[PDB]
């Protein structure tokens, strides 16, 4: 992770 | 100065200094049918930016995570939930109808990777020069309570001419424009  | 937000139907928006600023976050959702595609002005600016980064020497790909529809989002979200659960997924992945990518104004730069030193150099480059092309790094460091999401170096949001002023403040769009952020419901 991390796209919101 | 604090302007209250205006519902346009499919989306909410706030009147910026030079342009209408569409608002999409955990507090302000978009409609299910809203399927605009990518913004051609923002598209033309990102292309210029990517070439500047590539010619600067950074490994940056010719493709990007640009527009994502509600439907795409529905399948993207649940996969991240599968991966890390729901509390951890919500920190970096929006539910269907809350993602800035659905607006056509948000794009994730891809690095292909991965020297780490090269990544953070690239991440700083964006902070220093993304405003030049009307973009801003949306999810800044230590702004997760305001924006709703943890820090993300590659997610750029096209705001246009006011990008320079917003970057110099060091604020989130929620703080700068003074509209609500935070969590759902
Ligand atoms: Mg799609
Ligand atoms: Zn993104
Ligand atoms: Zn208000
Ligand atoms: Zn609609």
């Amino acid at each position: 992770a991390x796209k919101x | 100065s604090h302007m209250e937000v205006v519902n346009k139907g499919d989306y909410y928006s706030i009147q910026g200094k030079y342009d209408e600023i569409i608002v999409a976050n955990k507090h302000y959702p978009l409609s299910k049918d809203y399927n605009p595609g990518e913004n051609p002005t923002a598209k033309a600016e990102l292309v210029k930016l990517i070439k500047a980064m590539q010619e600067a020497g950074f490994p940056i790909s010719d493709h990007y995570s640009g527009f994502r529809s509600y439907e795409t989002q529905t399948k993207l979200y649940q996969d991240y939930v599968n991966q890390d659960g729901k509390e951890a997924a919500d920190r970096y992945s929006a539910r269907p109808g809350y993602s800035e990518h659905q607006t056509g104004l948000a794009f994730d730069v891809i690095g292909t990777d991965g020297d780490l030193v090269t990544e953070e150099k690239a991440a700083q480059w964006l902070l220093d020069h993304a405003a030049d092309y009307g973009f801003v790094v949306r999810y800044l460091k230590g702004k997760e309570k305001e924006t709703g999401y943890m820090a993300e170096e590659w997610h750029l949001r096209y705001v246009g001419k006011e990008a320079k002023e917003i970057a110099e403040s060091g604020l989130s769009l929620e703080e700068y424009y003074g509209f609500e952020g935070g969590d759902y419901v």
